[PDB]
């Protein structure tokens, strides 16, 4: 049983990417400091306790879902489509969320608000041509009073409707006041949609839509997503724990039960010993 | 068992013996059984558990929050997999240990009847596990039976007369 | 498990400062500036935080490590210590201004009072002398005591920008009649000859 | 903005128990780990221990074993360190600083205390400066055997302030401190008039006006 | 009542191991408190749960009750409330003045909204109404706050959470 750990994580031969005060969605989404991580690939992606949330205060339902499916994913590459928004102002901002000097947004989010006095039902559409699945981010801004819903969207009750050949998905956003969260009291609503090879996604909606800029490239691996405050180190190593790289040479590990490539089976026990000669009769 | 009692002093070999005739005393391992023992312990958990198994994407293990249900179930499969792995390395570990004693025990024994099979009338066993030789055996003939090409025909005669007067 | 380290470094601003360290076993340096909490220097034995000037560095052999500040000027002036737990001894950053002078000694005896204390405490006093590296020597009938008298120096004053220092040693009654008379020898460096001040009760 | 807020000084007596806190600012408790230094006054940095929030595992030194206790009240964003069994000599100012790893490692092993707060004064002792005189030019007074350091010296507290050196105070192996004040006169002022020099200890509250 | 996600709700009561409910101040401006009905009977009158305040209409008014509770203690809390859908419209706007409430339960990190029906029921101890049963979780150093219009069935406190051995069992040995 092997019972220690070198406390470092070896960066070979897997494809470590520390999150230095990111979580994955922040990262995902486009947190100004996370602007670093943009297009980045992993084997690992080593989530740091000290990641924080600095932009507009969000929801996402089916957040462990949405976590274990990107980390599956094992990409954060991000294809910015051409969408078409009449009618609307697009690229909405605030000062909570503060890019640069100025106010600004997600960078992987388009925040599209009424243009002059009227917001038309935005009714957009995708194909997906391609041979592989598609990922869009989209989410529903519930606003805290009804004045500045109307302010926004002069609907006074959007919704938002995401379908594609076989499913669809309708948000009816909400207005109401929350926790004080970096200034604010309204909300994000973090949804997302998977588009099959050969499908098409139809985005209707009348109001508080959180447009998608593009799609992240789906992809099929050995990636995941682990929680742990080890250093990175340069070294070689098979076996990832929370608690650093440990080596494979032995069959069992009493370390930490959740563990990444080729890894030992985690038991109860801190120790067995294997006798290795024969009964041991000494002299007197 | 019969031997009740290791050799410290021996280094050579893990099984051997220690001779003494009228040119005086010696010690040599047969490297024979020590080899065929070390061989057949040398492996024995490649031979069951080939390898690591390699897990790359896999279920939550740690929740921050309470939800119900699905962390209960999360948390129930994590333990019964645990349960389950601690107690095959348990049995796993105390069965190989039992048959490695078991095997080294038989090594010795079987070493201990060769020698006697080599020493058909020649030699009695004292039954602490050493041979009383009856007749003049030399250095030259104990490394015969050690080397297991003695010749106890040619000794038949004068062992039998020292047995049985 | 240890860590070593020049005790005290006296230059003036604009120049450099080598710091060692000596980890027996990740060394981190941290300064603290006199009454204020301490702050982090380096880390990782190489990597400047956010806010620290590029003019400090630190670089890493087998198993010492060094920190060495440039461009020195007023905020450096603090206390250094290295950490790896364990910490460093300290090394204590002073400000040097460049201005030659020689030492006048005083000798003051124990007072009555500190007689009847119990224990006798002799205080010897250089005054004004500009080499710091300087030092006192016991004399009790040309016998040397050495770790059994306390040292204690003034900052450069800039009104003068000059060190004065104190030597007291301490010992039991029977020790303050041990010898009959007593004295105070400097050995300086602005000052060649090593002026001895001798002094007795009566 | 990341800060770390401490309590106030405390004086305190022998055997009692103390508890000092520290509130958070800027950031999340259960983010980071905090360990505890104290530093008794010009006696270099010390390690006090390390308290690993979000699951309360603690790390104390030998020399602390036992008589220091760590929580963590994560619904203030505060934590506590208690030190019983108070002696004399652990008058020290104490700091909480914090430290990054809580998850699969103990940070201290491989990361650094990056913010700091201001420290607390715990002074848990009390003794009296004792004022010698020093005459023979110069002249002075000697201030020793006190245990907490803050000590002010002057001179008929307008007369003289220049020519006046405080060599600041020296360990002692009692672990009582002393310093002394020189102040150079004229050779002819020394014997006309003598000043007189004021001593202020305000941990022992006393105030001793000597002369010569 | 009805409790969506009920094993779930029974399972982690059954975990924290203890009922100790700590009654906090509530304060309900402009709505009628402590409503009861006589399908659940305490003592010779009217009553209802122990545990839940029914806030009506007071007078001819009901506003936007907008309460909140800091959670300042290192414990987490968890906090029982309800929505009552009745069975007629003419009863919905009897007992709220608006013509379709909603519920608004909300922390720091989650939020959880409630649309209350109008609609006949099967009779159950001689009503067609019924009461939703949800609750919320708030962590040690978060906040709740209470955002309603209409068709509440409040907390009257908190219920200590904790952590053990605890389980619950059915038999009837
Ligand atoms: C590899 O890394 C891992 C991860 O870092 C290491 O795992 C940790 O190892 C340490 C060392 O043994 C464990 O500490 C020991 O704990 C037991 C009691 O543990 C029980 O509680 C644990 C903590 O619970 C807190 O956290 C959870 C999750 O957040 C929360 O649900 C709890 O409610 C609690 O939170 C409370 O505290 C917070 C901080 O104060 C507050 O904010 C909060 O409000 C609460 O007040 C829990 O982890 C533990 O184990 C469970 O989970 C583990 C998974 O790790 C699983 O294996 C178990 O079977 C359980 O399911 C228990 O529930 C304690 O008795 C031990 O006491 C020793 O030390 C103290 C002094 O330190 C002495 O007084 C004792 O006498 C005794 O000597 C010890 O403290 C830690 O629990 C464990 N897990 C985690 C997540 O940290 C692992 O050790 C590393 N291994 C190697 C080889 O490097
Ligand atoms: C429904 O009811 C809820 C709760 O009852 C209300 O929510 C509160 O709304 C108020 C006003 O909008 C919020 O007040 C703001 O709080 C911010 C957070 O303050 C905390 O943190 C700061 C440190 O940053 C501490 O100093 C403070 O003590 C708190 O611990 C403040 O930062 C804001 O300050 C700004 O505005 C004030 C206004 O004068 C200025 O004085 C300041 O300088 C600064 O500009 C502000 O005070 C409060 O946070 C909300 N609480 C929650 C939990 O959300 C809803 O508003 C209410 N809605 C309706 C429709 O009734
Ligand atoms: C939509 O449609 C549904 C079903 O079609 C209606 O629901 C029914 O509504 C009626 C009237 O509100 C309910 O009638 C009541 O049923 C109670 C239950 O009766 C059962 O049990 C008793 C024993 O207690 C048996 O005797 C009886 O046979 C049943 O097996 C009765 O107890 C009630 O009786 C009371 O009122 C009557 C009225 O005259 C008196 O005579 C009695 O003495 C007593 O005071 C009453 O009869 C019925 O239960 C509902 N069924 C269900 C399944 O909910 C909706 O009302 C309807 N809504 C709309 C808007 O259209
Ligand atoms: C990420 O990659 C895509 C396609 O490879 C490219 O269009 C996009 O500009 C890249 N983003 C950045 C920030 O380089
Ligand atoms: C032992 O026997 C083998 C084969 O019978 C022979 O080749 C060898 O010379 C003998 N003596 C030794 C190995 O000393
Ligand atoms: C339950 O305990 C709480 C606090 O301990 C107390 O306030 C409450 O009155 C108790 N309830 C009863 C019915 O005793």
């Amino acid at each position: 049983v092997q019972s220690s750990s070198t406390g470092k994580i070896c960066n070979n031969p897997h494809r470590i990417l520390d999150g230095i005060d990111c979580t994955l969605i922040d990262a995902l989404l486009g947190d100004p400091h996370c602007d670093v991580f943009q297009n980045e690939t992993w084997d690992l992606f080593v989530e740091r306790s000290k990641a924080f949330s600095n932009c507009y205060p969000y929801d996402v339902p089916d957040y462990a879902s949405l976590r274990s499916l990107v980390a599956s994913s094992g990409t954060l590459e991000f294809i910015t489509e051409g969408f078409t928004w009449t009618g609307v102002t697009q690229n909405g901002g605030s000062n909570a969320c503060k890019r640069g000097p100025g106010s600004g947004f997600f960078s992987r989010l388009n925040w599209l608000t009424k243009s002059g006095s009227t917001y038309p039902v935005l009714n957009v559409t995708m194909p997906n041509n391609d041979n592989f699945d598609k990922l869009y981010i989209w989410g529903v801004h519930h606003p805290s009073t009804n004045q500045e819903q109307t302010s926004l969207y002069v609907q006074a009750s959007g919704r938002v409707t995401v379908s594609t050949r076989r499913s669809q998905q309708t948000i009816i956003p909400n207005i109401g006041s929350r926790p004080w969260v970096r200034g604010l009291s309204s909300r994000i609503s973090i949804y997302w949609t998977i588009v099959k090879p050969g499908d098409v996604l139809v985005i209707n909606s009348n109001g508080n839509l959180i447009a998608p800029r593009g799609y992240f490239k789906m992809r099929t691996g050995k990636s995941s997503i682990m929680r742990s405050d080890a250093p990175i180190d340069t070294c070689i190593s098979e076996c990832i724990t929370p608690n650093g790289s440990i080596p494979n040479d032995k069959p069992f590990q009493n370390v930490n039960k959740i563990t990444y490539g080729a890894c030992p089976k985690y038991v109860k026990q801190n120790t067995l010993k294997l006798a290795t000669g024969m009964r041991n009769v000494p002299e007197k | 068992g019969f031997i009740e009692n290791g050799w410290e002093g021996m280094i050579d070999g893990w099984y051997g013996f220690r001779h003494q005739n009228s040119e005086g005393t010696g010690q040599a391992a047969d490297l024979k059984s020590t080899q065929a023992a070390i061989d057949q312990i040398n492996g024995k958990l490649n031979r069951v558990i080939e390898k690591t198994n390699e897990k790359f994407h896999q279920i939550e293990k740690e929740f921050s929050e309470v939800e119900g249900r699905i962390q209960d179930l999360e948390k129930y499969v994590e333990d019964t997999k645990i349960d389950l792995w601690s107690y095959n390395a348990e049995l796993l570990v105390a069965l190989e240990n039992q048959h490695t004693i078991d095997l080294t025990d038989s090594e010795m024994n079987k070493l201990f009847e060769k020698t006697r099979r080599q020493l058909r009338e020649n030699a009695e066993d004292m039954g602490n596990g050493c041979f009383k030789i009856y007749h003049k055996c030399d250095n030259a003939c104990i490394e015969s039976i050690r080397n297991g090409t003695y010749d106890h025909d040619v000794y038949r005669d004068e062992a039998l007369n020292n047995r049985f007067q | 498990s240890v860590l070593t380290q020049p005790p005290s470094v006296s230059g003036a601003p604009g120049q450099r400062v080598t710091i060692s360290c000596t980890g027996s076993s990740a060394v981190h340096w941290y300064q603290q500036l006199p009454g204020t909490a301490p702050k982090l220097l380096i880390s990782g034995n190489s990597n400047r935080p956010s806010g620290v000037p590029d003019r400090f560095s630190g670089s890493k052999s087998g198993t010492s490590a060094s920190l060495a500040i440039t461009g020195l000027q007023a905020e450096d002036e603090a206390d250094y210590y290295c950490q790896s737990s364990v910490f460093g001894g300290g090394t204590k950053l002073t400000v040097l201004g460049r201005t030659v002078a020689a030492p006048s000694v005083f000798i003051f005896p124990p007072s009555d009072e500190q007689l009847k204390s119990g224990t006798a405490s002799v205080v010897c006093l250089l005054n004004n002398f500009y080499p710091r590296e300087a030092k006192v020597q016991w004399k009790v009938d040309n016998a040397l005591q050495s770790g059994n008298s306390q040292e204690s120096v003034t900052e450069q004053d800039s009104k003068d920008s000059t060190y004065s220092l104190s030597s007291t040693l301490t010992l039991s009654k029977a020790d303050y009649e041990k010898h009959k008379v007593y004295a105070c020898e400097v050995t300086h460096q602005g000052l060649s000859s090593p002026v001895t001040k001798s002094f007795n009760r009566g | 903005q990341v800060q770390l807020v401490q309590s106030g000084a405390e004086v305190k007596k022998p055997g009692a128990s103390v508890t000092v806190s520290c509130q958070v600012s800027g950031y999340t408790l259960t983010s980071y780990g905090l360990s505890w230094v104290r530093q008794a006054p010009g006696q270099g940095l010390e390690w006090v221990g390390w308290i690993n929030t979000y699951d309360g595992q603690t790390k104390y030194v030998k020399k602390f074993q036992g008589r220091v206790t760590m929580t963590t009240h994560t619904g203030t964003n505060t934590a506590y360190m208690e030190m019983k069994s108070l002696r004399s000599d652990d008058t020290a100012v104490y700091y909480c600083a914090r430290v990054e790893g809580v998850r699969g490692v103990m940070g201290f092993h491989y990361y650094p205390m990056d913010v700091w707060g201001q420290g607390t004064m715990v002074t848990v002792s009390s003794k009296g400066p004792s004022v010698f005189p020093l005459a023979p030019a110069a002249l002075g007074c000697l201030v020793k055997d006190y245990f907490p350091e803050p000590v002010t010296v002057s001179w008929n507290s307008g007369a003289l302030t220049s020519g006046v050196h405080t060599f600041p105070a020296v360990l002692q192996s009692s672990g009582l401190y002393s310093l002394s004040s020189v102040v150079t006169v004229p050779s002819s002022s020394l014997g006309t008039q003598t000043y007189i020099c004021n001593v202020n200890h305000k941990p022992s509250n006393t105030k001793v006006d000597k002369k010569v």
